């Protein structure tokens, strides 16, 4: 699975909370990725290993 | 891949295959291909992955559904052998029973 | 091959036994948990495409070979892959992406729903629907007598008449405006009649400014604006004009011959005249009745079509949109044996007597009969003048109902298929006959000779209103009460067939269901766009 | 007799059942198992309610 | 790591079974066990006809 | 071909016996060549009716020319 | 053994003494042989009950005609 | 009695029993009974409806043999149920429909 | 002679509940689903739905 | 068709030139209109020069 985010809302708590994010909301979903090579991102300056 | 828009999220959350069904056939025997077959169309049986779905759409697993149609190198023949399919390996009946 | 109805109708009801069920039947009824598990393979088997619905045909002759049948729209899905609450939000985003704005209230829909729900309603306004039969000419001259039943169902009770069919709801709000009915029925007419406008903007602007060739895309966007699609009632000569402009062949099928060419139009199809002019035929036309063999006769007989011009979109919407929303398509279609109704008013005694005034209360001087009888139990007393306004619309009158199918070639989009006959999608048209209500038991009583019920379409065929209509039916829904529902119910296959219609049984399942609330009514809409691959363009748009 | 094979039908006792009895078991008295051509996760645990 | 829904439907395979639907056994312990409770029920066991 | 609607309830005869109009003369025409009696008096009851329509679709259209303006001069004068 | 509810109260001999009606020639058939005069009391006064529900059923039946329409035509005259 | 008893004290009458509350429907529907009282009569009998069809989508499409599964899912569906009262002819009708 | 409570359709808890309930519609279903028969073919469509 | 003696349709403004509007007034324009259903939005409908 690839990183994916049916709204900008959802991405937007994924980053600045890792931990607590919601996967699923009400209405939108948000897949973590899961893959060997780990990629880094780094929206903002907010880094999300 | 066209896909019923109510298909579980669950699903997408693990590493699976894009199909409906799960088609390793390492868990089967050796040799011997209908029972191979078996694992990778035959839905009167749940896939292994998980037992209380037989498939999560039947636009792909389905031996002659939408999913198998576009992608097998049975039908493909017309198309020029341009360009690279990620899907190709995931339906191409062929491939599958070589495990 | 016989013309006749009657027949068609009670011999498929006659003597009946275990009745089959279909399988887009069977699909719409099982949930997505349910209908994934495998214990119901022999569902799944056969379902391999999100577009073409298909059977496996019996084995005679041969192996029996698959057939694939195109699903027209998107309300076509099956349930279990598209659950009605996906509809219903796919339709709210509907309203917003267009900017539409409903102009009818939640009120008014509560209004047009409770009368759906009424066996206490009249069959006295049942009768002069029928013999109106959408002419302005003839309804201008009983504007006098609607004007009364409009006055006095609406005050007895706040439910409006004549909402059964949008001819009548027309003229209406064209007509007897002014001071004919009382101002709080009025505005009901004029809001169901401008939520129709407004959910055409709708639709037209979903589909884009631009076009294919000279003609416009919004064809093969929607189903609604889709010309080919035709209204269930007709009583005007739609077909010879749908002759003109279809490009796809189109075929008439009226009884054993149908007729896909213009110049066809004499042997088939006859002319009723504004009856100023038929006044010198008004002898001819009596003798055919009674001289005249009304089986075998492979005739039809409609006024002249009149353009009005908004494609016939506002009358579609009409019959397919709001009608099965608000009554949770709970409606049934009937004919009428029209000389057995003015033999009721004319051979009346009162009418019939010169010395009696033109205006006087009739059942002051009504002797028993069947007129009596079904003014008491509608409970409206008219004058006398008004009986003979209708009994002078007898002279125009139609003979007899007749029912007549359809047969037209899908979209080029939808076209590729291996079979000739998969291209063509058929739709069946009552001629002379009117939706219908749930009827009264006491209502059928005296009624029973006067109408009779035809299960024409889907949203047009309920077990629960064919029964009261007729007695075969109710004794064969009650040896076999899983039957109630809609998508279950069995219809002669001379008028019916689920696979080859526009509005197949999951759409039926939805209205059903549906909730009387106007966020349902844009459900339906959005329900009918076409899954075609210029029906993608205009939706990724919005 | 008919509404023991319906019961046995809609729930499934005869294409996923564990025993798969034929005529090599009620005639001849053996017990064979169910196909299951391949496994995911591995011994299949049963539930017992 | 997989999530499994255990509803209704998978437990029809025990559920449906006529040995849960049978009173037969539950009455044979009873029986055949020493003397059972002492009180008793003597009202509106069964319908005395007129 | 198979049947029709049943029959409505009317009394019987209701048309000539209770009332004497012109109608009934210009109805005298209709004879009774060969059906049965009972089938004659129903085909009779038939007639009537269609005469009935055009005794008061006329009287509809006399009522559909309106007032005369030359008679509105000579009496309100 | 039998039993029924107490008899209502009523003011005995009705027909005897309150009206002379065209019911009592056919109540007057009645008589008496070998029973009590309670007994033969509460025979009558059934059987006038009796007698007064036939006539009012067969004065239900006669008003459930209506009206003819010779009469009408001829009052209208 | 309908009449009186509904304006001199804001409640419906015959609501005892079941075949007066459908009698009062198919008849009276004329305004002989007063508007607002009229509508508990339909509503009362409206209802009927609505839990029956709700119970008929309980009960699947399939059937069993020729009759449907109705009659073992609920036992309002059982033919073999009857009401307290009877005041026709269901006994005949039990024992050849059973 | 009238009532045997051992054999009815309507047993005991069937009247402490009408006893107790609330006239509101919630009861009026409430006393619908406590119809069903409690069967195999009960468990059947209790599970579709 | 009272009114058709004594006034005639003029689409001349944005606001103004409005086809369901123009239609009831015009009998050319409205069978015009018939033959492309697209033009009734304001924006597109088509004044003369």
């Amino acid at each position: 699975p690839a990183l994916s985010a049916s709204s900008r809302a959802l991405i937007d708590e994924f980053m600045s909370v890792k931990q607590t994010h919601a996967p699923i909301h009400y209405g939108h979903y948000i897949i973590e990725e899961v893959a060997p090579v780990r990629r880094i991102l780094k929206f903002g300056n907010k880094v999300v290993f | 891949i066209v896909t019923p828009v109510t298909a579980d999220v669950a699903y997408f959350q693990k590493s699976n295959s894009p199909r409906g069904r799960a088609a390793c056939v390492v868990s089967c025997e050796n040799y011997n291909q209908e029972v191979a077959e078996g694992l990778i169309y035959d839905h009167s049986r749940p896939d292994a992955a998980y037992e209380y779905r037989s498939t999560v759409n039947p636009w792909a697993s389905q031996l002659g559904s939408l999913g198998d149609i576009m992608y097998n190198s049975s039908y493909r023949q017309t198309a020029v052998p341009g360009l690279y399919s990620p899907c190709r390996a995931f339906f191409n009946k062929e491939e599958l029973l070589r495990n | 091959n016989h013309m006749n109805v009657l027949v068609i109708v009670d011999e498929f009801y006659d003597n009946k036994y275990a009745a089959p069920v279909t399988d887009i039947a069977l699909k719409c009824g099982l949930p997505t948990e349910d209908f994934l598990h495998p214990s119901n393979y022999d569902l799944l088997r056969l379902e391999l495409h999100p577009l073409y619905d298909i059977y496996i045909g019996r084995d005679a002759g041969e192996r029996a070979r698959h057939r694939a049948v195109h699903r027209l729209m998107v309300g076509n899905l099956p349930t279990p892959l598209a659950p009605a609450a996906f509809q219903e939000a796919r339709g709210q985003q509907f309203e917003t992406a267009t900017s539409l704005a409903h102009v009818v209230d939640q009120a008014v829909i509560e209004t047009v729903q409770d009368t759906a729900y009424d066996t206490a309603y009249p069959a006295f306004f049942y009768v002069v629907e029928a013999m109106i039969h959408g002419f302005e000419e003839k309804f201008v001259m009983n504007v006098p007598l609607v004007s009364l039943c409009i006055n006095t169902y609406w005050e007895r009770s706040g439910r409006l008449a004549f909402v059964n069919s949008f001819s009548m709801i027309k003229f209406i709000c064209r007509h007897l405006g002014n001071n004919a009915i009382s101002k709080e029925a009025y505005s009901m007419y004029r809001k169901i009649y401008g939520e129709l406008i407004a959910l055409e903007q709708a639709l037209m602007r979903l589909a884009g400014s631009d076009v294919v060739g000279d003609e416009s895309v919004g064809q093969y966007v929607c189903a609604l604006l889709d010309p080919n699609l035709l209204p269930p009632v007709a009583y005007t000569d739609i077909f010879t004009h749908l002759l003109t402009v279809s490009d796809r062949a189109p075929q008439i099928i009226i009884g054993n011959e149908v007729y896909a060419d213009t110049l066809a139009a004499p042997q088939f199809i006859e002319r009723v005249g504004n009856m100023d002019e038929m006044a010198a035929q008004f002898v001819a036309l009596y003798g055919y009745r009674v001289n005249g063999d009304h089986d075998h006769d492979f005739r039809l007989h409609l006024g002249p079509y009149v353009d009005e011009g908004h494609a016939d979109v506002l009358e579609k919407i009409f019959y397919y949109v709001f009608l099965p929303t608000c009554t949770n398509a709970h409606m049934c279609g009937l004919g009428v044996d029209f000389q057995h109704v003015a033999q009721t008013l004319a051979y009346n005694g009162p009418a019939f007597s010169h010395h009696f005034t033109r205006d006087e209360d009739i059942l002051d001087n009504l002797e028993n009969g069947t007129l009596r009888d079904l003014l008491e139990i509608s409970d409206l007393r008219p004058t006398v003048g008004m009986i003979r306004d209708l009994s002078a619309s007898f002279m125009t009158c139609p003979t007899f109902t007749r029912a007549v199918r359809v047969s037209v070639d899908n979209d080029v989009t939808q076209q590729l298929a291996p079979n000739p006959a998969d291209k063509r999608t058929e739709q069946t048209v009552l001629v002379n006959g009117l939706v219908a209500f749930a009827f009264s038991e006491r209502t059928r009583a005296v009624t029973q000779c006067l109408f009779h019920a035809i299960p024409f379409h889907m949203f047009y065929g309920d077990p629960r209103v064919a029964a009261t209509m007729h007695q075969d039916v109710a004794t064969f829904v009650m040896r076999n009460p899983q039957q109630r529902a809609v998508e279950a119910f069995n219809r002669p296959e001379q008028l019916f067939a689920e696979y080859r219609e526009w509005h197949r049984s999951p759409m039926g399942k939805y209205a059903a269901e549906c909730l009387p609330s106007l966020v349902s009514i844009s459900g339906m809409t959005a329900m009918h766009i076409k899954m075609s691959p210029m029906a993608y363009i205009a939706q990724a748009k919005l | 007799q008919q509404v023991n094979d319906y019961i046995k039908a809609k729930v499934g006792a005869q294409r996923n059942g564990t025993l798969l009895r034929d005529p090599r078991t009620y005639l001849a008295g053996m017990t064979n198992v169910n196909g299951a051509p391949g496994l995911c996760h591995g011994q299949q645990a049963t539930c017992e309610i | 790591n997989l999530l499994l829904a255990f509803n209704l439907q998978n437990a029809l395979k025990v559920l449906c079974h006529p040995r849960l639907h049978t009173p037969a056994h539950t009455l044979n312990s009873l029986n055949a066990a020493p003397a059972p409770r002492d009180r008793r029920e003597t009202y509106s066991l069964q319908h005395r006809r007129p | 071909m198979a049947r029709r609607l049943p029959k409505p309830t009317l009394q019987g005869r209701l048309e000539a016996d209770f009332p004497d109009s012109p109608l009934l003369p210009k109805f005298q025409e209709l004879n009774q060549n060969n059906l049965p009696n009972d089938v004659f008096r129903e085909a009779q009851r038939s007639y009537l009716v269609f005469l009935t329509s055009q005794f008061c679709y006329e009287e509809y259209v006399q009522r559909t020319f309106g007032v005369p303006r030359r008679q509105r001069a000579i009496d309100k004068r």
